[PDB]
């Protein structure tokens, strides 16, 4: 799945024609296109947790806008043919408008009627039959977990109860044919799981940055790269988890362990939950494996280097402010403004010129 | 929800969905690797008695056709799928796989875990199995018919798919823009080809009319004397299912048109068969080859080819009569591919030429043989 | 069906709810409920000729204002579910904004997609098979010229070359467990007819106007009943063409013979083909039925009374004024005008006040 | 497309489309102008080797279910339709009608002139037919197989419906709350009931049930002596199929029970048999009563009931027995439809009580009967 920034192009056309206009990529691996596209959709690193509605169920202009976003391609197409299927657009009508094949078309409608069906049941409704026929599916604990009005540890927890964690199967070149001597695997649903985690080494986890965008490029791969080759050359057992095709973390010579997968928490946990590596590092795949620091140590996650707490230190303006002051160190003078008002007369205080930062 | 439950003589347990007819099915389980092809696959007569998964989890994309048809009905004693898709897109279909299943009275199973069954087949080799598609499968009954499963070693199966009667074949191959073209005039074919039916697929016959041949397709035990009577200008050996070597009168018969000069060509098994009445020896695989990414090296020129292939048997390299010379071997595993007698105009190749379905790479092994026959007639 | 009249109530709110607001209806028998319906749309007198589009396929908006019209029923409702799956709606598209049960709707795209292929295959598809498969489900010739890009009498032609007639079966309480001597009917493309025509009277077809509006009332109906009664009376055997449930007209008891259909060329049409009626009268049922003199008259029906050409004189503004002016009598000045700078001047011609009539 | 056709004994052809099985059926025409409850009426043992035409155009319209069977398959020999629905919709529905149809393995045909059908049938009775579905049916066959029917009148149905070995019936109706129960116990019914199983409905078991009757169901042929031997209640003359005359195995037990102080109560067929067995003559009629909405008269209290029939036979009136009084008769052609015996503890009515489908005016006749039993009890 391309990845797109229109959103640091206003001006621009975002319409996607013949010219390429994408600035990334991510990929992903299912048993089934379902489960295949679905994780797809929540590597993209766009905030999507899986078909994510864009319209409102309640607008009464839905199907127009709908409409056009069908007939006329734009990044968010994917999720505008869910919305069709819950505005009660027809698989020939969507098909008469995208020309995207039905053959894949009928998927994404069985998918949202499989959404409508948790909405309805609730939280009570996911018994472990249907939970697994969700997870199977390609359904990410978020997803569920928003659908059933809980929260995604709900859903994750769950699944720990039932114990339904997915299998990891490895890539071969040959469906299995022959044997392989390398591990580069993804998750699925299903009975063999062809992890087969060592005992024997210490291991560290890199986690990736996912597809590449603007501001989230190569750097970070280069620097993932480098920490894999590094604890290799120094003996431990390197574990890298990303699913950008175009990048050389994903090449399977680079680390002694590859799992292409979604870089979520969802999916690290799982990793981490059989692999239980000596320490996790967080700090060179960009914002992504940032964002999740917290949580991933809040999970018992051992994550290596420096502090999720640290990292918000610093990332937190406030946090910062403090620190900074606590530094007896000089910045620029600065203020929250809530209304307008307030903001033309703290700017006073300030002084012009201003730099807004939402 | 309609079960449908699969059982290795192992013990090895897969539940997963009935996708076709209600019922049971045993049988030797095969895997196939073959992304595109599953209706080809299911009318091969080769498939006699197998039960057969295949690798790629979404079977059923197309739908299905008749010139998807490899023979007159389906061969494969059920099928083992991962994944049936909800629709067949494709312009040439014209029946939705379950419904042909159904049609077809085929037991069939999916949303199993393939990939598990695949390499439970690899590292342990083929095993018998049972598929129980209905309201409760009883397990312990599987686990009994597969047990109960004979095998296919030392089964000859080639007698149990051979066609009645003779008959004749003059029609060519598909194109997209003619489909299937209609059958040509006697006249119109200048050779005049006798083929023994071991469960010949309708691409062979095909393909060699597309090359001038006309057809008289014979019955698996037709005598040689009864063959050489009708004056063929070469003698084409069939592919088919189970065991070669318990065909004592397909060998007998090779064997005496060998001491002819009559071209001679085989394919899978009939391959094997001329190897035997050769003298060389078959063995039956760990698992076999059934794919259509099988590298095969031609010896003689160095180069590869890509095929089709579908075999659970083959012919041992070690115990080649010096009369037999090697032509061909896999790449993925160094077996035997083709041979060619040293001293008659006898040849063979393990795998199929005619595709259908898989890689073209191979069909000039066709020509050759008309070659031979060309210059058989030459006297 | 009801029949409204919102567009004499300009200001007036147009959504159905509990208060009634229609102002009579249409009543139709058909075999099947395709059948029944489409006959019904044709004889409600709006113009509809079974589902006529109401928008058009390539507006962006076309969307937004068929949700509205399904979710928020008006009078034409009917028209916009068919609008709807022309669109690419599915049943329950339309289900959940309608609650209109499936059994019916799924019948209503089906006409639609059939619509479809006879604006697709065109006259020349129009072979007997599909014609006859067509008026099964209720077609009109109207509807149908207009689909194939042709003008009705062609298609009524065309039928005429295949020679495919409906039958007429009759009322009679029992599902046919018992014999009727009564001559109640009704039409429908089937195998036996049971009209049985005699071969022994005069007789004299009275039109009625279809179902109630303001303006075409009870007062019509009066008339044709009138008519009727008084020529059954003086011996002539009387036929009555008319499909409005509330009436007089069309009780079993009213004429000798009682055709429950709607009031349409087509329709009466059959009718005459097969009782070769003595007369027709065509003055009684108001403006449905005078509609339809000349048509009438033109397929070769003895049309009686008041010539359609004399009625037509009178209803000719240009005609009349001209009669006017033969006989010496007053009338108001007036004039025709095209432009508003026109009216304006003519206007100064004529003398305010004004009557401005469309 | 799917072929169909109907053709009847006189010649007239009736040319539609398969929505059941492929195949050929064959037996006497009939018409039935119930607008719902077509499962039940498919289910209904009385129709066995009867082609049933529904009169109301769209049959299916609620699709099928289990609840809705009133045996445990469908017994109509065929299916004649005007037009089946594009949808099934109901809550209660579980499988659309044509699967059901081609489930039960049923020739059925549609979109057919059932009007003509009807009328002809009325106007001429009753007619043996065949229905031919499937790829190009033959006319003359069918033709044939109509005129080789031999027609049900004398013929012995019962016998071939009823079932091997008896059985217990403690099961209650079905409410929409609750659907249907649970088997009672054996000591929550008061009353033993024998039921002689002529193709007995289950609504008539249920029905029984809520009485508070616990049931034996016993095979047509059960001996009298065999049947005193279980000391009931009360006898029970089910409903069935064909000709009530050639069941002398009946007549001559219930003749015995007529010896007896014992209460007999018996429903169509049951009627018929128990007026045979008090000497009363039976006869075919001309087209019989299939419907839902027959008025039948209470004669001793003068009111109507709107009930539900399925008779292709009747009692004749002018042929009862001084110790048969007449309760009731058909408003719609004045045949009988209900007897008492003036010196016996037996009554009988023509129609059915339990509806299933119809409407439940006549259900009270079912009260008499256990009135009866409990007079029966206090002696
Ligand atoms: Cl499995
Ligand atoms: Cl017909
Ligand atoms: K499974
Ligand atoms: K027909």
């Amino acid at each position: 799945i391309p990845r797109f920034n229109f959103e640091k192009f206003a001006g621009a056309n975002d319409r996607l024609t013949t010219q390429m206009k994408s600035v990334g990529e991510v990929m992903a691996i299912g048993r089934t296109q379902q489960e295949s596209l679905q994780k797809a959709l929540r590597g993209l690193e766009v905030g999507a947790t899986g078909f994510d509605p864009k319209v409102s169920l309640d607008d009464p202009e839905a199907l127009t806008k709908i409409r056009r976003e069908l007939k006329d391609a734009g990044a968010d197409r994917i999720w505008y043919i869910a919305d069709a299927f819950r505005a009660g657009l027809s698989v020939d009508g969507v098909f008469n408008l995208t020309n995207i094949d039905r053959w894949f078309l009928v998927q994404i409608e069985e998918l949202v009627r499989l959404e409508e069906k948790v909405a309805e049941v609730g939280i009570t409704g996911l018994n472990a039959d249907f939970l697994r026929q969700l997870k199977r599916k390609g359904f990410a604990d978020a997803r569920l977990a928003k659908l059933a009005g809980v929260r995604e540890a709900e859903i994750r927890k769950l699944r720990d109860q039932y114990d339904l964690h997915p299998v990891y199967k490895r890539v071969d070149t040959c469906a299995a044919e022959f044997a392989t001597d390398t591990a580069y695997m993804y998750s699925t649903y299903e009975e063999e799981c062809e992890a087969n985690p060592s005992t024997d080494r210490e291991k560290i986890m890199v986690l990736g940055g996912g597809p590449n965008r603007i501001g989230q490029g190569i750097e970070f791969d280069y620097c993932c790269v480098h920490a894999s080759l590094a604890l290799r050359e120094d003996g431990y057992e390197t574990i890298m988890v990303n699913c950008n095709p175009e990048t050389v973390s994903t090449d399977y010579d680079t680390s002694d362990r590859l799992y292409f997968e979604p870089v979520t928490l969802e999916d690290v946990l799982e990793i981490v939950r059989i692999e239980k590596p000596k320490g996790v590092i967080v700090q060179y795949g960009g914002q992504t494996p940032l964002k999740l620091a917290r949580a991933l140590e809040a999970a018992g996650v051992p994550v290596i280097g420096t502090s999720p707490d640290a990292i918000d230190r610093a990332e937190d303006r406030e946090r910062f402010q403090h620190a900074v002051e606590r530094l007896k160190l000089k910045q620029p003078a600065n203020a929250t403004v809530t209304a307008i008002e307030m903001a033309v007369e703290k700017a006073k205080e300030i002084g012009y010129p201003l730099v807004v930062r939402p | 929800i309609k079960s449908a439950l699969l059982v290795l003589e192992d013990g090895t347990q897969f539940h997963g969905r009935a996708i076709g007819a209600t019922g049971s099915a045993v049988g030797e389980v095969v895997f196939n690797t073959s992304m595109t092809g599953y209706q080809e696959i299911l009318t091969d007569p080769s498939y006699s008695r197998q039960i057969v998964t295949l690798t790629y989890p979404h079977i059923g994309n197309v739908g299905t056709n008749d010139a998807d048809e490899e023979s007159s009905q389906v061969h494969a004693q059920g099928l083992v799928i991962r994944d049936l898709p909800l629709i067949a897109s494709n312009f040439r279909n014209t029946e939705d796989l379950s419904s042909y299943l159904k049609r077809h009275n085929i037991v069939a199973i999916a949303d199993i875990d393939t990939r598990k069954l695949t390499r439970l087949l690899r590292e342990k080799g083929a095993q018998n199995g049972c598929i129980i598609a209905g309201d409760n499968p009883d397990a312990a009954l599987a686990l009994e018919k597969a047990r109960a499963f004979p095998g296919l070693n030392g089964m000859d199966l080639a007698k149990e798919v051979t066609t009645a009667e003779a008959y004749s074949w003059t029609q060519g191959s598909w194109t997209l823009t003619g489909g299937l073209p209609e059958a040509k005039k006697e006249d119109e074919l200048p050779f005049h080809v006798v083929a023994y039916d071991f469960g010949a697929k309708r691409n062979i016959l095909r393909m060699l009319v597309d090359r001038g041949c006309r057809l008289t397709i014979v019955p698996a035990q037709t005598s040689a004397e009864d063959v050489l009577k009708m004056n063929p200008d070469g003698i084409f050996l069939s592919n088919g299912p189970g065991d070669p070597a318990p065909c004592d009168y397909a060998i007998t018969a090779i064997q005496k048109f060998l001491e002819t000069d009559i071209p001679v060509f085989g394919i899978s098994l009939g391959h094997q068969l001329l190897a035997l009445a050769s003298g060389a020896k078959t063995v039956k695989m760990k698992f076999g080859h059934h794919g259509g990414n099988h590298p095969v090296k031609d010896v003689e020129k160095n180069v590869v080819m890509i095929t089709a292939q579908n075999h659970g048997f083959a012919v041992d390299e070690a115990t080649l009569p010096a009369n037999l010379r090697v032509t061909h071997k896999s790449l993925f595993d160094g077996t035997l591919q083709g041979i060619h007698r040293t001293d008659k105009p006898a040849f063979s190749f393990q795998g199929h030429p005619e595709a259908s379905p898989g890689p073209h790479d191979a069909a000039p092994l066709f020509d050759h043989f008309i070659e031979l026959i060309e210059q058989y007639r030459k006297t």
